[PDB]
DNA sequence: TATTCCCATAGCAAATACATTCACTA
DNA sequence: TAGTGAATGTATTTGCTATATATG
């Protein structure tokens, strides 16, 4: 019957997350190790023009073994996902 | 074949010109001369700074060109940066040369730079890939495309065009052309347009204006807005002045209270610097425009103009000659827009572009900072901030037009080598029939980009010793009397 | 031109704070802000210095937001210009400080291809090969008989029904290494880090195998086990000549005050690294009972492993000519 | 009215407490020889995320009213990112939505110039040059390769990338098996496709 | 058709150095050979040369001489040309001031030995001009296209030790230790 | 004789992806990396998805988008082939139950970018 | 796939080369 | 007991910051 529009909840779509929340307000990027960590988290960075040789990752790149899929990372605490 | 039938076969078949066919742009960029050793290409640049000479502070001078050493061009390429040296073994055909400069006697820091060189065929080598220079056709001294006397200077272009105004001369309302033109570019960033005998009266006296150009004794025939200006009973240039004068003051009449306020020189200015942009900082900063204004007539420009017989010597002369000899090209042009006789084949012109921006943004410099005493110091600062390595050739695999990717699968050097001609309007990234097209272009080869057969070149084509494009007579009378019939 | 004194922030120019101000500056960015925090004119500059600003990408990617840019500038101007006409000189200061190597560039990417598409980063293994490879690594016995045909069925089987006890426990380091020596005949070694933990599994059972048929059982015991709870890559005299001859393309090794260094055996450095591997940790058996038997063997790790591991690539070596 | 509507049906979903930052994937930063490239209608997101997090690194802490601007700053910035990467980015032609929602580069797919079938012929049948079957069918012969020859899958993959520009009379007999087994199809379907697409005919 | 068959030429480019190694693509049990020589044909299945990843801790298993002849489609990368097309010239640029270089020993006798070569050609064209410059101090004029040639040369020879070594690039790609271009002819059939 | 002669013909069964998993375009290093081009072809433009949503149907059309903007979609059919006894006669490549609609990427980062500025689109009631 | 250039100078951090020592091997 | 190589500490060198009207 057609398709229209609808206006979402932010703060139920916030209570229904799951996994650790990171909120924006809590970086001081003036300190320089804290931009770095912020960095981290916003931009998705590719440091040369370099194919990827690697399947699965975590959030940190520390394990790139993809028997390893759904444990959980012990440095970014991020689950392992292809 | 029989060895006799090519020998009859050859002895009655009429040869190309060489120098289109082995390449234009070759023979006016690398040809060297036999006295000297040194090519077009760097005889140009000695010419570009001669006409700017005029802007130089006293003691400065350009000492020529010289060329580099393989050892200096190999050391000024991997110049160290940063504790690295970055060497780009990608093949380039390039060539060093030094400019010199001098002040006072001694000697400055010279200024390595690159030039591009060509190969036969119109072929040069730029960061690993081949490229086609091909000539470009060109207007002589000035173009006309509607209403409108294109005229292009070495540091400016110009464009002349038309209006009309009313004014009431003895009670009886007349119309008039005033020609306009934008000369300063703030006017652009910003009504009326600056008219031209509104320039002549901020440079000139109205009196002096009437009586130096057009020989009218005017005074305060009556003219009268639609203040008296008389003139004996006994022209159309004098009737353009007037034209413009009251097509300036009906809408600045504030500025006029007195009538002998007229014949001053500062308030002209004031109302030019109010058009184009404080009363103190605008009478001053036009007092340098016009300085500027009274010295922008090149020596090249003035040569170029002279084969089409303008014979103007300073600026002034031009503008009079605009508005008395070539005003009627504004309305009534008798030449035709689709001929290809009266036309020059150009290749350094829009080769060293950008070479030329820099020389004559050097030259503004200077002027913008007259009355100065000049360190040393100061001097190498100022060279070492326009003439740099890559200055000429950091933009001829971007926007030049007549520079092409190559790509010839096979031996031939005429098919689509040296037989390609750019136009005018594409030079910087169609029309009717005309019979000049067979003897110069090519009618039936039709590219997808000119199907009129315009961008190709005839190869026995007759060009003079500087690329202007001559007529053959041995086909002048089947060619004219074919254009008669186009036309009827 | 400047003055040290502490005041070595204003060693590199060309009243009443100056020295407090320097003073605290030497005891991690912009500290000019903190300075300033420790204390009209000052309206009117802000304003002005907001107009300077008024009239980039390069700002935000370092993490200055727009908004602190005009604070910061003011900080700067109050504490390194004006401590020493004046409206010019803030004007150019401000100016030169708003736009200060190429790879520190910041561009704009200018993106028939779409705007996704314009970021052509690559992955470098197909995903249908990876596909492929994980069926591969499931037929253990035809895998096992493309290396030696001689093992016995028995073996394999014997070794495969240890596999679904030790699905559950999490795989090391040193059982890869070893299954992609043993198994690079006829499976690829570098398809380890691509195939699910099943298709390894299956594959260590599978090397595991092939060692108890070779006569390796003193290293073969380590392949399916689980983590309880001097480091020379030099190669034994004894083994030395074999290894040279088997594995002739070596690590050349940096010049040590213009005398020349022999070369490294690199297949030496990969026994050290399996070698330490094993010796990192304790291990608890998981494999077959008549293998942990004739090892003469939670799990203790012989003394002599090193040289077990040294045979073992001389034996691989020997049928990979 | 409608505007009206809007506001008094969906009041309660309007102010939020908290606002989620879009996605890492969102923003791309490629740093290469020549500096680091970023997109430029990014750059709002990138100036309203820094802008509340500056509230808290201040050294001074702000007062309340300089607290409020500040937030309606970032809010004010959030709201143009949208809009703009919405114009910009999702809107186009070359944008998420008509690129790539509404079309797709699909895989096992092949582009060649074309012949005519002049002999004697069904209509309705199709001949493929050597080199595209084999990259095409690469997973159908791998298949037959394994089972027949008994051949690993390295070996089989290894087989069919040497064949590719020879012929192979063990890949040619396994062409002809792959396309009779197709029965009771007279072979394997596909879908021809000329551009541009107006008609049916044209697929 | 038989009398209406083009020729087409074309080059192939590898690196190699502080990444990958070549593989022994055109060798045997007792040669190691990673790229068709001058005057050689491209082997059946069309491959140049294939390059491997440094990796020490699989030597055991990728550095065996059967792995060290066995193409990986999967795991490796090629270059791959018209079979039976003949090599009609190389060209090879090398990094000599690496320290040490990381080249495993044995897998660079081709390589050395065309580079040997052409460092000579090099070595005699800017000896040549050295000799003229001395002999025609300030009366030495050289036409744009040997100017040029001297500078490719200086980029190719060895520097100093007294100065800093090149940072090579081709166009803002660097090169590694070795860069190696090949050069084949192929007749095409019309069919 | 002229050119091209027809030696640039593309043939791919599965393509290299990007991070965001949908196929990749290819430069010249990786353009002899094998005997043939296998770069994925843009068969279905936004014109030839309006013509097959009114012959072929929206059903079955948006099973073919989604065996590739679904990259575990993709992993699914080459298994297909793969694992069948007649790989040219498979019944059903992709079981839809196991993979049900939902996962292609350009999607998601639809659905994503609406639901951040706060809106969604859903079925009409 | 991205280039057309980079002010001079003092202090610091990290990388690097060399000497020394203790444990393993013959 | 003699020879040798890995681990460690220490002095030296160099890359890295941080400030310094104007051309259709
Ligand atoms: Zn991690």
């Amino acid at each position: 019957m057609g398709l229209y529009a609808k206006v979402v909840d932010h703060n139920e779509v916030h209570d229904q997350f799951t996994g650790k929340r990171i909120y924006a307000n809590d970086y001081n990027t003036s300190n320089s190790d804290e931009k770095e960590e912020f960095d981290r988290h916003f931009y998705s960075h590719f440091q040369d023009s370099e194919a990827i040789e690697s399947s699965v990752s975590c959030d940190c790149r520390a394990i790139e073994d993809a028997h390893k899929l759904g444990v959980i990372c012990d440095i970014c605490n991020t689950p392992v996902v292809n | 074949p029989d060895p006799f039938l090519i020998e009859k076969i050859r002895e009655n078949t009429p040869c190309m010109n060489p120098t289109l066919a082995n390449g234009i742009t070759v023979e006016h960029t690398m040809t060297r001369d036999p006295n000297t050793g040194v090519n077009m290409t760097r005889r140009y640049i000695d010419s570009l700074f001669d006409i700017s000479s005029v802007l130089f502070p006293d003691g400065f001078k350009y000492e020529g060109n010289r060329a580099c050493t393989p050892l200096k061009h190999f050391e000024e390429i991997t110049r160290e940066y940063n504790a690295k040296r970055i060497a780009n073994i990608a093949p380039t055909d390039m060539y060093m040369i030094d400019l010199m400069f001098s002040y006072k006697g001694e000697m400055l820091y010279p200024r390595p730079m690159l030039l591009p060189a060509f190969k036969r065929g119109n072929m040069v080598t730029i960061n690993g890939a081949k490229y086609i220079g091909s000539p470009v056709l060109t207007d002589v001294g000035f173009s006309v495309l509607n209403d409108s006397i294109f005229i292009p200077f070495r540091r400016t272009k110009l464009t002349f065009k038309q209006t009309d105004h009313h004014y009431m001369c003895n009670g009886q309302r007349k119309i008039m052309y005033v020609i306009w033109s934008q000369i300063h570019n703030e006017m652009a960033k910003r009504h009326i347009e600056s008219c031209l005998a509104h320039y002549f009266f901020c440079q000139f006296g109205v009196t002096q204006t009437f009586k130096q150009w057009a020989n009218v004794d005017v005074k305060c025939n009556i003219y009268s807005s639609a203040m008296v200006l008389v003139i004996p009973r006994h022209s159309i240039f004098a009737t353009r002045l007037i034209a413009g004068f009251w097509y300036v003051v009906d809408a600045f009449p504030m500025r006029f209270t007195r009538p002998e306020y007229v014949d001053s020189t500062n308030l002209w200015r004031v109302i030019l610097g109010h058009m184009v942009f404080h009363q103190g900082k605008v009478e001053e900063n036009i007092d340098s425009h016009l300085h500027s204004f009274c010295n922008s007539l090149d020596e090249m420009t003035i040569e170029e103009l002279k084969t089409v017989g303008v014979n103007v010597s300073t600026i002034w002369e031009l503008l009079y000659e605009i508005m008395t000899s070539l005003a009627h090209h504004l309305y009534a042009t008798d030449i035709d827009e689709t001929s290809m006789y009266g036309k020059r084949l150009t290749v350094l012109h829009y080769l060293m572009s950008e070479f030329n921006y820099a020389v004559s943004m050097f030259g503004y410099m200077f002027q913008s900072r007259r009355d100065r005493e000049w360190t040393v110091q100061e001097l190498n600062e100022g060279l070492k901030r326009s003439f740099k390595l890559q200055t000429a050739i950091k933009r001829l695999t971007v926007d030049h037009g007549e520079l092409d990717t190559m790509s010839n699968p096979n031996s031939s050097m005429l098919i689509k080598g040296t037989s390609i001609l750019v136009t005018q309007d594409r030079a910087k990234t169609s029309r009717i029939i005309h019979a000049s097209i067979a003897e110069v272009g090519q009618y039936k080869n039709q590219p997808k980009n000119n199907p009129d057969g315009r961008g190709r070149l005839n190869m026995y084509t007759k060009v003079g010793p500087t690329g202007l494009v001559e007529r053959r007579e041995e086909v002048r009378e089947i060619i004219d009397n074919a254009q008669l019939m186009f036309r009827a | 031109t400047g003055f040290t004194e502490t005041t070595t922030a204003y060693s590199k120019i060309r009243r009443p704070l100056v020295p407090i101000w320097g003073e605290f500056i030497d005891q991690e960015m912009h500290k000019e802000c903190e300075v300033i925090s420790l204390i009209t004119a000052y309206d009117k500059l802000s304003a002005y210095v907001k107009f300077c600003v008024e009239d980039t990408l390069a700002n935000l990617y370092r993490g200055m937001s727009s908004a602190e840019v005009p604070d910061i500038l003011q900080a700067k101007v109050m504490v390194r210009r004006l401590t020493i006409s004046i409206v010019s000189n803030m004007f150019r200061y401000v100016k030169s400080n708003l736009n200060p190597s190429t790879a520190d560039r910041v561009n704009d990417k200018r993106p028939k291809t779409s705007f996704i598409e314009s970021h052509k980063t690559k992955q470098r293994v197909t995903p249908g090969d990876i596909v492929a490879y994980n069926l591969d690594a499931l037929d253990v016995v035809k895998l096992v008989h493309k290396i030696d045909d001689t093992v016995p069925v028995e073996l394999i089987q014997e070794c495969l029904d240890c596999v679904a006890v030790t699905a559950t426990k999490d795989i090391y380091p040193h059982q890869i290494l070893l299954a992609q020596w043993v198994m690079h005949k006829a499976f690829p070694a570098r398809a380890f880090s691509h195939i699910n933990k099943n298709a390894v599994n299956h594959l260590l059972a599978a090397a595991q195998s092939l060692m108890w048929h070779w006569g390796f059982q003193q290293v073969a015991v380590f392949m399916q086990v689980e983590l309880y709870y001097r480091n020379s890559t030099r190669i034994q005299i004894k083994y030395k000549d074999v290894m040279d001859e088997l594995y002739p393309h070596q690590r050349q090794q940096r010049a040590i005050n213009g005398v020349p260094v022999a070369p490294v055996n690199i297949a030496g450095i990969a026994v050290q690294s399996a070698h330490a591997s094993i010796r990192s940790s304790n291990w608890i058996y998981h494999g077959p009972d008549r293998l942990f038997k004739e090892a003469e063997q939670v799990l203790v790790v012989p003394a002599t492993i090193k040289s077990v591991i040294t045979e073992l690539v001389i034996h691989l070596g020997k049928l990979n000519q | 009215s409608e505007f009206a509507q809007f506001v008094a049906q969906n009041k309660d979903k309007l102010f939020p407490k908290y606002l989620p930052v879009p996605s890492k994937l969102c923003f791309v930063a490629e740093s290469t020889t020549s500096g680091t490239y970023l997109d430029k209608p990014i750059e709002a997101a990138i100036d309203a995320t820094l802008t509340f997090a500056s509230i808290d690194a201040s050294s001074v802490p702000l007062s309340p009213i300089k607290a409020q601007n500040r937030t309606m700053r970032g809010l004010r910035l959030y709201g143009q990112f949208y809009e703009i990467y919405a114009k910009s980015r999702i809107a186009q032609k070359p944008g998420l939505a008509r690129r790539h929602m509404f079309g797709a580069r699909l895989n096992a797919t092949a582009r060649a110039v074309i012949t005519s079938i002049s002999d004697p012929h069904d209509y309705d049948e199709l001949h493929i040059p050597w080199g595209v079957g084999c990259q095409l069918l690469k997973y159908h012969l791998t298949n037959k390769l394994k089972a027949k020859f008994n051949m690993t899958t390295r070996e089989a993959f290894s087989f069919v990338y040497e064949n590719v520009l020879q012929y192979n009379q063990i890949i040619a007999d396994l062409f002809k098996e792959l396309i009779a087994e197709a029965a009771p199809y007279k072979g394997m379907g596909c879908t021809f496709h000329r551009n541009p697409t107006l008609q049916r005919g044209s697929t | 058709l038989k009398r209406m068959m083009p020729t087409s030429y074309s080059t192939a480019v590898a690196n190699a150095g502080r990444k990958a190694f070549f593989l022994n693509m055109y060798g045997d049990d007792k040669i190691y050979k990673p790229f068709p020589d001058i005057g050689d044909v491209i082997r059946p299945d069309g491959v140049i040369f294939a390059i491997r990843d440094h990796d020490d801790d699989l030597a055991p298993a990728e550095m065996t001489p059967r792995a060290l002849r066995t193409l990986d489609r999967t795991f490796d990368r090629a270059v791959i040309g018209t079979p039976g097309a003949k090599v009609i010239d190389i060209d090879i640029w090398r990094d000599e001031r690496v320290n040490p270089s990381p080249t495993p020993t044995g897998m660079d006798a081709q390589l050395v030995k065309y580079h040997t070569h052409l460092s000579s050609y090099y070595r005699e064209l800017l000896k040549i001009y050295r000799g003229l410059l001395a002999r025609r101090k300030d009366d030495l004029h050289i036409t744009e296209e040997f100017e040029r040639l001297i500078v490719t040369a200086q980029m190719f020879l060895p520097q100093p030790d007294n100065v800093r070594k090149l940072s090579r690039f081709y166009r803002l790609d660097p090169l590694d230790e070795w860069r190696v271009e090949v050069t084949y002819k192929a007749q095409k059939m019309p069919a | 004789l002229l050119e091209k002669i027809g030696e640039d013909w593309s043939a791919a069964a599965s393509v290299k992806t990007q991070p965001f998993g949908l196929p990749s375009k290819l430069n010249n290093a990786d353009r002899a990396s094998t005997p043939g081009r296998e770069t994925a072809i843009r068969s279905f433009g936004e014109s030839e998805t309006r013509s097959y949503n009114c012959t072929v149907g929206p059903g079955p059309t948006a099973e073919i988008l989604d065996q590739t903007n679904n990259p575990l979609a993709h992993a699914a059919v080459i298994e297909s082939w793969l694992t069948a006894e007649k790989p040219s006669s498979v019944p059903v490549a992709v079981d839809r139950e196991k993979i049900p609609f939902g996962g292609s990427r350009p999607v998601a980062m639809f659905d994503h970018l609406l639901e951040c500025s706060g809106i969604a689109l859903e079925y009409a009631p």
